[PDB]
């Protein structure tokens, strides 16, 4: 049997958020000039001549 | 008819290399104006007569709008 009052509920939610799918588009990235490019040892690579 | 034409064409020992020079200088001069609105690194320029192309690399990934605005 249908009880209108007992059937009533209040549903909560957040108000007005915005969902961003991609996550690296906001990142801009650049490389040092590869002549002065360095490895783990803090010592240049492609230096022998 | 004889018309005032104080400009360049073929039929000369000079036309080829000199046109390459002038087009190279022209693009080097223009390409330093997009820099007023974009950051890019000119990787390569080439000029051969009836065409010329320059490649350029950005700090980020390319979009449609940057292509449009760069062209305009």
């Amino acid at each position: 049997q249908f009880d209108f009052r007992a059937s009533m509920h209040m549903l909560t939610s957040n108000l007005t958020f915005t969902v961003y799918s991609d996550l690296l588009a906001f990142v801009s990235a650049d490389t040092v000039e590869p002549i002065n490019a360095v490895a783990f040892d803090n010592m240049r690579i492609m230096n022998e001549l | 008819k004889k018309i005032q034409y104080g400009a360049v064409a073929s039929g000369e020992k000079q036309t080829k290399a000199a046109n390459s020079i002038a087009n190279l200088a022209l693009i080097k001069t223009v390409l330093s104006r997009i820099s007023n609105k974009y950051s890019f690194a000119t990787k390569i320029i080439r000029v051969d007569g009836d065409d010329n192309y320059a490649v350029l690399q950005f700090n980020t990934e390319v979009t449609k709008q940057m292509v449009q605005d760069v062209s305009n």
